[PDB]
C-alpha cells in the first residue's frame, strides 16, 4: 500500500504540470521537477526487492 | 514623460500575445511627442535593449521608427525574471549623463 501511495503521488505530480511554449516554465514546475528523484528511488528500491 | 517600455518577451508570450504586445508598443510610441524621452527594454531571465539605443532617447519620428522596427523584429523565448528587468528599467531611469 505504500508503493500504491507513491504511485498516486506520482500521478498527482504528473497531473500538476503545466507547459509553456518556448522554453518558459512555471515557478512550481521547478519544484515538481525536483520531486522526481524520490519517486525514481522508491521505484528502484521496489524493483530491487 | 520619461518612459521605459519593459516588454516581456519570454516563452509564455509566443503566438497571439506577442502580436498584441508589439502592436501595443507601437501604439504606445505613437502617443509620445518630441518633448518626451523613451527607450524600450526586453527581459527573459536577462534584460537587454531591443534596439541600438543604450539610454533614453528623444521620441521624435526617426527614433520612434527605430524603436518600432526593433519591437517588430522581436521574438519570444526563455524564462521570465521580473527582477533583472525592473533593475534594468530603474537603472536606465537613473542615467543623468544623457539629455532628458
Ligand atoms: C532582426 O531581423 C533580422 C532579419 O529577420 C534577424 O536576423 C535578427 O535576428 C533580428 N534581430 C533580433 C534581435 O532577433
Ligand atoms: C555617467 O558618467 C559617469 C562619469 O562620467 C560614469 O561613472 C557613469 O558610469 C555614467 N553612466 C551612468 C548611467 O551614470
Ligand atoms: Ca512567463
Amino acid at each position: 500500500y505504500m508503493i500504491l501511495a507513491t504511485i498516486i503521488a506520482n500521478c498527482i505530480v504528473l497531473a500538476l504540470e503545466q507547459h509553456l511554449p518556448d522554453g518558459d516554465k512555471t515557478p512550481m514546475s521547478e519544484r515538481l521537477d525536483d520531486t522526481e528523484p524520490y519517486f525514481i528511488g522508491i521505484f528502484c528500491f521496489e524493483a530491487g526487492i | 514623460k520619461d518612459m521605459l517600455i519593459l516588454v516581456d518577451v519570454s516563452g509564455s508570450v509566443s503566438g497571439l500575445t506577442l502580436k498584441l504586445i508589439r502592436t501595443s508598443v507601437s501604439e504606445m510610441l505613437e502617443t509620445l511627442s518630441d518633448d518626451d524621452f523613451v527607450n524600450v527594454a526586453s527581459f527573459n531571465s536577462n534584460a537587454q535593449d531591443v534596439s541600438c539605443f543604450q539610454h533614453l532617447v528623444q521620441a521624435n519620428v526617426r527614433n520612434k521608427k527605430v524603436l518600432k522596427d526593433a519591437v517588430n523584429n522581436i521574438t519570444a523565448k526563455g524564462i521570465t525574471d521580473y527582477k533583472k528587468g525592473f533593475s534594468f528599467a530603474f537603472e536606465q531611469l537613473l542615467n543623468y549623463n544623457v539629455s532628458r
